């Protein structure tokens, strides 16, 4: 399977420094050029930094001097080395693999351009002096009242965490119809906090069992809770 | 040093009709290193066209990218639920990649009401001196929604937060979850919790509610 | 010193022998050439031409010019099939064909061995040399062509040095084909030896060309 995962993202303090990584797989590394994209949470894509098969290097203006990109074909390995990290360099980042190419056409040579082709999961990198803190899980309990409609909702409510993300399942994958995890707020203490919600009939309260599982990579944490009704 | 404006900033069409996506470049560039990208709610982005006009492998026929000079257009035919996504115009120039700001396409649907759910705080939160008190709008349309809390019939103000999922690629529907916190104090020193729901779906607002505490 | 008439044909076309392009084997010198530069008939299995424009300036104007079998077809590659190397990228007279001037060499039997020549110059002028290094589409190419996996090609001389890996990928199709093909072009001093190395996808040379160039 042609593949891409991206790692190394986390918590760095401003004016520090973090390297990422980039493996591929089911594809022959050194046939293409290797790119990082970021985005920030709910801005666009960012370009940040490009290297071609023989290993010559691109930057944005805006990370020159900073960021340098490196690969090694042996290890099928991507490399992004961070320094003099800022707060608006918290996004997160993409790897992405693309075919470029000079063809002897018509008799000149002539470079192409394929796109960005394969695209990793994306990593994250927050920039802060804050301190990490993994999250508490909360039950969110269905109603014991009204069920005449058939439908019940309950969830989980991840509280208190630094930084983001948590992913949010249940039943370990096995419940994914009509589940809602929602975008994180940060509230006013710095932390911040979601809830996933899952809507089921209300019949299957009492016959199935729910259960929420929570990660957070950052602090560590793998939080699995049940949610009964009260 | 290149800039790719590209618009609408956000384009509402309903299934089946045909969306016309324009990216402009501030200066006039070769078709052959413009592309065009989707991403859908929480994925990866994806490729769609490359050299202005060529499809990527694997993107159906009702994809299109055309045009030349400052001027491209990704056209897409026969819209359907599932091309829910915000679209990016790519540009390669002076050693340099640049995107464009973004296109949301937005599915237009039929008008949904939402189903309302109140949570009161866990008891596992309340040991720990503070309440969370939670209410769920599910599965509406359209996205504008107005939560109001009462404690003790008491409009309340400053003190609840909420976020709103990404639009559902199969029924165009969205959800809200607006969160009450509260001091344990305060928490108990009241009794009757409600969260008050206005939807267009809605002829009169829509109380949900429980007492304890 | 009449001029060195191409025809149809560009220098890429007739300096590599597509089939396409006449040989003007005859021709021992040349004023100029006489050319039509945007012509299809260059390269007909798609790739890049390395230093193409240096290639051009190199031949503007020769004084004597000479083609030599460097690598004799029928006998060079004792260990290797020679008589596979045809391709739909590079039709003629109705049937799928290849370079004159180049031979795409592809595994005996199932097993493609080592191969290693050398060519040292006795022509007392500057050889022309071309050869071309080949990229599959695909790992399976990769294997029914050459067997190897891991392939490499190696050539080295007085002034050139490099060893090439083959880079797999599926490409857009040019001339229906996915995969790609390089072409690369050095002179080799009078009393140099050309060393070619390969364990795959090497495109060795047939045909080289002793020149002496026309100055003032
Ligand atoms: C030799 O050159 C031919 C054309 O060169 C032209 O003719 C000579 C006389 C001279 O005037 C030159 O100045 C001219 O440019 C090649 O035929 C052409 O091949 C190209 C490349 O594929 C083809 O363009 C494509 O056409 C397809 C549809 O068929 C289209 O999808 C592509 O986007 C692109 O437009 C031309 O149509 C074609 N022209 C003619 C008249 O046939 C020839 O290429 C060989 O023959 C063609 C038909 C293909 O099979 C090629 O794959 C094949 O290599 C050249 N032959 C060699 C051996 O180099």
């Amino acid at each position: 399977e042609v593949q891409l995962v991206e790692s190394g993202g986390g918590l760095v303090r401003p004016g520090g420094s973090l390297t990422l990584t980039c493996a591929g797989s089911g594809f022959m590394f050194r046939s293409y050029d290797m790119h990082w994209v970021r985005q920030a949470a709910g801005k666009g894509l960012e370009w940040v930094a490009g290297m071609g098969k023989g290993g010559e290097t691109f930057y944005a203006g805006s990370v020159k001097g900073r960021f340098t990109i490196s690969r090694e074909n042996a290890r099928n390995s991507l490399y992004l080395q961070m320094h003099s990290l800022r707060a608006g360099d918290t996004a997160v980042y993409y790897c992405a693999r693309a075919l470029t190419e000079w063809l002897f056409q018509r008799g000149t040579r002539n470079h192409y351009y394929y796109g960005m082709d394969v695209w990793g999961q994306g990593t994250t990198i927050t920039v802060s002096g804050a301190s990490t803190k993994g999250p508490s899980v909360f039950p969110l309990a269905p109603s014991s009242k009204s069920t005449s409609g058939g439908t019940a909702a309950l969830g989980c409510l991840v509280k208190d965490y630094f930084p983001e993300p948590v992913t949010v399942s249940w039943n370990s994958g096995a419940l994914t119809s009509g589940v809602h995890t929602f975008p994180a707020v940060l509230q006013s203490s710095g932390l911040y906090s979601l809830s996933s919600v899952v809507t089921v009939p209300s019949s299957s309260l009492g016959t199935q069992t729910y259960i929420c599982n929570v990660n957070h990579k950052p602090s560590n944490t793998k939080v699995d809770k049940r949610v009964e009704p009260k | 040093e290149i800039v790719l404006t590209q618009s609408p900033g956000t384009l509402s069409l309903s299934p089946g009709e045909r969306a016309t996506l324009s990216c402009r470049a501030s200066q006039i560039i070769d078709n052959k290193y413009l592309a065009w990208y989707q991403q859908k709610p929480g994925q990866a982005p994806r490729l769609l066209i490359y050299g202005a006009s060529n499809r990527a492998t694997g993107i159906p026929d009702r994809f299109s990218g055309s045009g030349s000079g400052t001027e491209f257009t990704l056209i897409i035919s026969r819209l359907e639920p599932e091309d829910l996504a915000v679209y990016y115009c790519q540009q390669f120039g002076s050693s340099v990649y640049t995107f464009g700001q973004g296109t949301r396409l937005e599915i237009k649907r039929t008008v949904a009401a939402p189903s309302v759910f109140i949570f009161p705080p866990s008891d596992e939160q309340l040991k720990s001196g503070t309440a969370s008190v939670v209410c769920l709008l599910n599965n509406f349309y359209p996205r504008e929604a107005k939560v109001q809390w009462k404690v003790d019939n008491a409009l309340q103000s400053g003190n609840s937060q909420e976020s709103v999922t990404e639009q559902d690629s199969k029924d165009s529907t969205y959800s809200l979850s607006s969160t009450l916190t509260l001091s344990k104090a305060d928490y108990e020193k009241h009794k009757v919790y409600a969260c008050e729901v206005t939807h267009q779906g809605l002829s009169s607002p829509v109380t949900k509610s429980f007492n304890r505490g | 010193s009449a001029p060195l008439h191409l025809g149809k044909c560009n220098i890429a076309g007739w300096i590599l022998g597509n089939p396409e392009c006449e040989s003007l084997s005859t021709a021992s010198s040349w004023s100029y050439i006489v050319e039509t530069p945007s012509s299809d008939n260059g390269t007909c299995y798609p790739g890049d031409f390395i230093d193409y424009e240096e290639l051009r300036e190199q031949l503007s104007s020769v004084s004597s010019f000479e083609r030599f079998e460097i690598f004799p077809k029928t006998s060079s590659w004792p260990n290797h099939d020679s008589d596979k190397g045809v391709t739909a990228a590079c039709p003629h007279a109705g049937a799928k064909s290849f370079y004159k001037n180049l031979i795409w060499l592809v595994k005996k039997g199932n097993s493609y061995p080592k191969l290693s020549k050398s060519y040292i110059n006795d022509k007392g002028k500057e050889v022309l040399v071309l050869w071309g290094i080949h990229h599959p589409s695909t790992s399976a190419d990769q294997q029914s062509l050459y067997q190897n996996a891991d392939a490499y090609v190696f050539v080295g001389s007085s002034r050139y040095s490099k060893t090439f890996k083959p880079e797999i990928a599926i490409r857009p199709k040019v001339r229906d084909r996915e995969g790609r093909m390089n072409y690369y072009w050095t002179l080799v001093e009078p009393g140099d030896k050309i060393t070619f190395e390969a364990t795959g996808n090497l495109v060795v040379p047939r045909y080289a060309f002793a020149m002496e160039r026309n100055a003032g």
